[PDB]
């Protein structure tokens, strides 16, 4: 599973940043240490549902003009290989598996079992929220749905559960070959007003903190490290300077490829010899 | 016997009240129409009203609504020095 850190960063940042800027309480919590003036100015400009001004995020070298009132700029940076396993072997799988999904699913009644439906089939069930099925419940997964004994659990006929599971792709089996890569990605906020840049950097730090609970980087992009540069004038040739403070984010991910195996043994030929 | 006195302003911000419902606004939608309410002054859609922040623009639609009553919430701390003789 080749990793595109930049796209993941963008997808995590955009909705999360919009949600954070949606409400004032979270912003006030974030900007507790800042002075009244800059805090209130940033809140007036960008914060709130009905904010007239808006921030943006995008990759570097855009052929079009880019808004320099407040923008998050991303560039890919360097990368390095840090650790390897014997034969480049990372893991072995019997059934092809895709991404790990989290889905909410209300309990349902079936003639012998309570069940939960899901969007897609199941390759493996990791966890059901606040449940530890015993032998009596006889937890079974049958494609799309997971099921447990009806009678002794009948109080929970409409349990508002949620599920963490894994997609199923194929029944084939193979080996995972790959290594670990230690990658650096640079993120910088741009603004002709330095105070806006400072507040933007603080918001960036908070959303990076919040991201650590995300499933994907919990499973794929562990060992997050941060590093901040100095406030510098990005450009001097305009009528007014652009000010930005670059930040460097580090991640560790496992670049890997699935090598299928067609060998399947189903018969044995134990015979003696004579001389 | 107030020997000396001094006053300080900590906060000075605007808060809005519904004339009939008696509640205080806390949230608005994209159109800036009221979405939520509270009966707590400490939690309200505060608009800064210090010297620098006068003549705002964020809440023009809200202001013109006749159902709402603006209020100037101001917080003060006053220091009084007493000399009471021996």
């Amino acid at each position: 599973a080749i990793t595109s850190v930049d796209s993941y960063l963008l997808s995590e940042i955009k909705p999360r940043l919009n949600t954070v800027l949606e409400n004032c309480y979270i912003i006030d919590e974030v900007l507790k240490d800042f002075d009244y003036q800059t805090r209130e100015s940033f809140k007036e400009a960008f914060c709130g549902k009905n904010a007239q001004h808006e921030v943006t995020v995008g990759f570097n070298f855009p052929k079009f003009k880019n808004n320099y009132e407040a923008h998050y700029l991303i560039q890919l940076g360097q990368g390095q290989e840090t650790k390897n396993s014997l034969g480049s072997i990372q893991s072995s799988y019997f059934e092809a598996t895709g991404d790990t999904l989290v889905e909410s699913s209300t309990a349902i009644r079936e003639d012998d079992k309570l069940v939960f439906t899901v969007s897609k089939p199941i390759g493996e069930l990791i966890k059901v929220e606040d449940i530890e099925f015993a032998k009596y419940d006889n937890l079974q997964v049958e494609g799309n749905k997971v099921s447990f004994k009806y009678q002794t659990n009948e109080d929970y006929e409409n349990y508002n559960a949620n599920i963490i599971f894994t997609e199923k792709k194929n029944d084939s089996k193979g080996l995972v070959k790959g290594f670990t890569v230690e990658e650096q990605v640079t993120v910088v906020g741009l603004s002709f007003n330095v105070d806006v840049a400072r507040c933007l950097d603080a918001v960036l730090k908070m959303i990076l903190i919040s991201m650590r609970d995300s499933i994907e980087e919990q499973q794929t992009f562990q060992l997050q490290n941060l590093s901040f540069g100095d406030i510098a004038p990005i450009i001097e040739d305009g009528d007014s300077m652009i000010f930005g403070r670059p930040t460097i984010i580090k991640y560790t991910s496992s670049l890997d490829l699935d090598y299928t195996i067609t060998q399947d043994i189903n018969k044995l030929t134990f015979k003696e010899r004579k001389d | 016997s107030i020997e000396k006195k001094e006053e300080v302003i900590a906060h000075n911000e605007v808060v809005f009240r519904s004339l009939t419902q008696g509640l205080y606004v806390k949230e608005v939608d994209i159109y800036s129409d009221v979405v939520s309410y509270t009966k707590d002054v400490d939690e309200a859609l505060a608009m800064p009203n210090t010297i620098n922040f006068k003549n705002s623009r964020k809440y023009k639609k809200l202001i013109m609504n006749l159902d709402l009553e603006p209020l100037n919430k101001i917080q003060k701390v006053i220091y009084e020095t007493h000399l009471e003789g021996l």
